[PDB]
DNA sequence: CAGTCCCTGTTCGGGCGCCG
DNA sequence: TGGTCGGCGCCCGAACAGGGACTG
């Protein structure tokens, strides 16, 4: 029936009315159902019939449920929602199979017509008015309104969830040693008691819910391990995701690629080393999700590559609060990375990827940090703690990167993991001038109205050179100039610059950039055996400065 | 003595806070929870539901050398939405006396605040959502009935009944200056700790059996103040070794307009070789020690306008070295200092940067009764990740994240 | 001084996945 | 025939935002 639980106060958006839209024709199938449902509800009192006095109306329909055979009534409360107040969603995130701890006794149990058991505020009921049309569409349609939370109303969730808790509170309060991973209406009930005491207690829970108006129909996995929960299969000692079929085709569209990458993304939590950089890059050209995109070799692999990883069946284990938490990462290639968390050598709790290209000029160590970061986070959202790491970077590569970096950066208790490809800097700029080294004086300008420009330098050996520029910027110049001074320099150099832009970009020790030019600049710096770089206040009479700037001018 | 509740309006033209609660350790959830239950079991708070569109983040802080915990909420979002209440209507003068005051002492007493009901029509804004590990149970909400610590109005109201509680001392000890910020109370004096510390133990029993309860302690920020802009001393001066001191003394000019370049700038005009040692002039070398004479003479133009926001930029100088510049306007730093790693501490960027951010601010207050908007040198995500781990100040200053390298070897370096 | 440009970040929202 | 809602993840794009160098 309907539960006693007190209802939740809900107002409309200040100075606004209720819905008032009609009903679009529905198949004779739906209607044939929408009725059979309502009859049952009305009689059960889940909704009362309304007359002329209710000046409101919103549209409905039905979508089939999982198993099917049964229908789900839904109301297009789109409008009402916009017109309703706001709510503070109370579902913070999602639980993770890898977060469950070992239990001697587990069971699960969805709740029957959840939404339709929780009372909906007396007043608001007006708006929830809707109409069930007929077959021939001649005789007027039947008009009703809800008393219990309607399916698809901007607030239903938060209210159901809120409600439930309050309802379970007493039971939880009186049986602390029982855990209950509640998700909306689905209930995960574990404990460490014997089949006896446990199933005994389970029943108590069950009657208590029913007592409060909540139904636990036989759709409750008992001694049914593998319990089905949240998309996984809960075995006594391990879990896993359910069938994760990928779409096998020939003519690919943006939509497809989307349902693909997404589906793979779901996998990435357990099947190690999934990757999508290439496939999802295939979705930069904002277009119709119907628009046929061309699959590229580059990515054609990434598909079939991952398509293989999914052939191997896999599983994960659960959490032990006694053993420590390890996280180890590896570099999958193009700025991508794959980590796996665990406590036991080849007993993976969870696995995860990371391919966020942050910035325009970065390095592996920069990324390898924002990984630790991302990991640290979720590992707390899941285990409420911070995992020790195993990093493919040398205790010293790091020691260097921070004591020498200007910004503050940190990485939790970790330890080296010798296993390529290892991480490291590809060049450490000289912190002092290299004696007996053709000290260069670089610079380059550009006209912002013609988009043309010049770039060049000079040296303590008089050596002079300059190059013309197309569409270049007041920026592209300085660089373009630093680019040559390298190729026009041997193992040991000494370039001096006025521009901060390029100096800073360089001091970052980048080794990855979408900036074409910057690439070579780096690559060159890698070939050189030593390079010093200093800065001088541009446009102020300074030795060597003058001449260079002077030379390149328009 | 709890009768009257003061009406509080949200600065019209606005709306309330709606900031999501972020991840917390399991030590902290089991924390807040054991707190938030007692706090409800004594009506300071009351559970609430999802029909309330408001939220403000929270958390705990095990107190330094104090085994017990202490709740805490990031009301920064509220205070910014209820300033006119505690700004225009309930302003604040200028307690300059503590600045110069020998030895000060910070004493937190916000604990009192809870013995004063809060405007009901307002409470709906003090909403905060405790969370759950691995997301077992949905968020557990709440609301305030009394005065929430860390709120700026909280003191702004209690301010009255406070003064009164303090007369049996303030007047019988006019020497000692007493200030109140947020949840903290300052006891600036001009005596020795052999007394000053014992005088605090007296201000304790006064506040104790008067109703309130209070959980390198002392401070004397004046015994530090600003710092120099020190220059390099050599017997030799290379091309660059000069091209540097020149560039620096170029920016150092915008702060001090009385610095000269020409004599030390003409030391070369050709594409000279960087390492060519060239100590080269009578007037240039005289100029050096001159521009060097200006860096001893504290700048001019610094006018502290309490009608604008204090900023603060900082620098990572290796080895626990952090340099800052408290300032309201471009190149006019009403104060600048340097922070050195405390004794015994380990090398951890954030752990430090924070401690810094704090002292910087602790000072800021006892020197302007305000907090500066730090322009941090770290990565959002990095900061946002561990900071909370190291904090301890019952308050939380504004802050932004920026990235800009040291090209003029920092006028402040060492 | 402004009015610009470059270049670097942040935010927000859209589409899909997964859960109920 | 395809149409609802709340959570979170990911990718991407767009709208901002702030400095530095120029110009006017
Ligand atoms: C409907 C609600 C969660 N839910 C599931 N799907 C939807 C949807 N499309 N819109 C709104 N809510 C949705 O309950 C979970 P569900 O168990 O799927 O349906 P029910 O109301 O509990 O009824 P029964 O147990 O007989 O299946
Ligand atoms: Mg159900
Ligand atoms: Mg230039």
């Amino acid at each position: 029936p309907i539960s006693p639980i007190e209802t939740v106060p809900v107002k409309l958006k200040p100075g606004m009315d209720g819905p008032k839209v009609k009903q679009w024709p529905l198949t004779e199938e739906k209607i044939k159902a929408l009725v059979e449902i309502c009859t049952e509800m009305e009689k059960e009192g889940k909704i009362s019939k309304i007359g002329p006095e209710n000046p409101y109306n919103t549209p409905v329909f039905a979508i089939k449920k999982k198993d099917s055979t049964k229908w789900r009534k839904l109301v297009d409360f789109r409008e009402l929602n916009k017109r309703t107040q706001d709510f503070w969603e109370v579902q913070l995130g999602i639980p993770h199979p890898a977060g469950l701890k070992k239990k001697k006794s587990v069971t699960v149990l969805d709740v029957g017509d959840a939404y339709f058991s929780v009372p909906l505020d007396e007043d608001f009921r007006k708006y929830t008015a809707f109409t069930i049309p007929s077959i021939n569409n001649e005789t007027p349609g039947i008009r009703y309104q809800y008393n219990v939370l309607p399916q698809g109303w901007k607030g239903s969730p938060a209210i159901f969830q809120s409600s439930m808790t309050k309802i379970l509170e007493p039971f939880k309060k009186q049986n602390p040693d029982i855990v209950i991973y509640q998700y909306m209406d689905d209930l995960y009930v574990g404990s460490d008691l014997e089949i006896g005491q446990h199933r005994t207690k389970i029943e108590e829970l069950r009657q208590h819910l029913l007592r409060w108006g909540l139904t636990t129909p036989d759709k409750k996995h008992q001694k049914e391990p593998p319990f089905l929960w949240m998309g996984y299969e809960l075995h006594p000692d391990k879990w896993t995701v359910q069938p994760i079929v990928l779409p096998e085709k020939d003519s690919w569209t943006v939509n497809d690629i989307c349902k693909l990458v997404g589906k793979l993304n779901w996998a990435s939590q357990i099947y190690p080393g999934i990757k999508v950089r290439q496939l999802s890059k295939l979705l930069r050209g904002t277009k119709a999700l119907t628009e046929v995109i061309p699959l590229t070799e580059e990515a054609e692999l990434e598909l079939a590559e991952n398509r293989e990883i999914l052939k191997e069946p896999v599983h994960g284990v659960y959490y032990d609060p006694s053993k420590d938490l390890i996280a180890e990462i590896q570099k999958q290639g193009q700025g991508q990375w794959t980590y796996q968390i665990y406590q036991e050598p080849f007993k993976n709790l969870k696995t995860g990827k990371y391919a966020r290209m942050r910035g325009a000029h970065t390095n592996d160590v920069k990324q390898l940090t924002e990984a630790v970061q991302k990991i640290t986070t979720e590992s707390i959202v899941i285990w409420g703690k911070t995992p020790k790491f195993k990093l493919p970077i040398q205790k010293e590569t790091w020691e260097t990167w921070w004591t020498e970096y200007w910004q503050a950066t940190w990485i939790p208790e970790w330890e080296f993991v010798n296993t390529p490809p290892l991480v490291k800097l590809w060049y450490q700029l000289e912190k002092e001038p290299i004696v007996g080294a053709e000290t260069f004086y670089v610079d380059g300008a550009a006209n912002r109205e013609t988009k043309l420009g010049k770039a060049g330098y000079v040296t303590n050996k008089g050596r002079q050179k300059v190059v013309p520029l197309t569409n270049t910027t007041n920026q592209k110049t300085e660089l373009q100039a630093i680019y040559l001074a390298l190729q026009d320099s041997g193992l040991e150099v000494n370039i001096v610059t006025d521009s901060q832009y390029a100096l800073g970009i360089i001091q970052a020790q980048p080794d990855k950039s979408e900036s074409e030019l910057v690439n070579q600049i780096i690559e060159q710096l890698i070939k050189k055996e030593k390079v010093y770089l200093a800065w001088v206040p541009a446009h102020k009479g300074i030795g060597g400065n003058e001449q260079v700037d002077k030379l390149v001018s328009a | 003595s709890p009768i009257e509740t003061v009406p509080v309006k949200l600065k019209p033209g606005m709306d309330g806070p709606k900031v999501k609660q972020w991840p917390l350790t399991e030590e902290k959830i089991k924390a807040l929870v054991e707190i938030c239950t007692e706090m409800e079991k004594e009506g300071k708070i009351s559970k609430i539901g999802p029909e309330n569109p408001y939220n403000t983040p929270v958390f705990a802080i095990k107190k330094k050398d104090s085994t017990k915990w202490r709740k805490l909420v990031d009301f920064r979002e509220l205070n910014k939405r209820t300033q006119d209440f505690w700004e225009v209507q309930l302003g604040i003068p200028h307690p300059a006396g503590l600045k110069k005051k020998k030895s000060v002492t910070v004493l937190d007493v916000g604990d009192a605040y809870f013995s004063v009901p809060l405007d009901e029509d307002f409470r709906k804004y003090t909403a905060f959502t405790i969370p759950s590990i691995n997301n077992e149970t949905p968020g557990i909400r709440y609301q305030y009935n009394v005065l929430p610590q860390g709120w700026k109005g909280s003191p702004a109201i209690f301010q009255s009944s406070m003064t009164k509680i303090l007369e049996p001392f303030r007047k019988q000890n006019p020497d000692i200056v007493i200030y109140q910020y947020m949840d903290d109370l300052y006891v600036g004096s001009d005596l020795e700790i052999g007394q000053h510390r014992t005088k605090i133990e007296e201000l304790r029993q006064h506040l104790l059996r008067w109703g309130l309860t209070t959980p390198g302690y002392e401070l004397h920020p004046d015994k530090w103040t600003v710092q120099p802009i020190v220059l390099p001393e050599k017997d030799s001066w290379t091309v660059n070794d000069i091209q540097k001191l020149v560039g620096k003394l170029n920016w150092a000019s915008q702060i001090y307009p009385g610095i000269k370049v020409r004599q030390l700038s003409k030391l070369l005009r050709g594409t000279k070789a960087l390492t060519e040692v060239i100590p080269l002039t009578e007037e240039a070398e005289l100029e050096l020690a001159e521009n060097r004479e200006i860096l001893k003479e504290p700048v001019h133009g610094v006018y502290y306008d309490p009608s604008k926001d204090l900023i603060a930029e900082i620098q990572k100088q290796g080895q626990g070295q952090w340099t800052y510049q408290i300032y309201q306007e471009p190149f006019k730093n009403l104060k600048t200092g340097k922070y050195a790693r405390m004794r015994g501490a380990h090398t951890n960027d954030v752990k430090q940067l924070t401690e810094a951010v704090q002292k910087i601010t602790t000072e800021s207050i006892v020197i302007w009764g305000k907090t500066p908007k730090f322009k941090l040198p770290i990565q959002k995500e990095t900061w946002e990740t561990w900071w909370t781990e190291y904090w301890q100040a019952t308050w939380i200053p504004e802050w932004e994240f920026v990235n800009t390298p040291p090209l003029v070897k920092l006028w402040y370096q060492l």
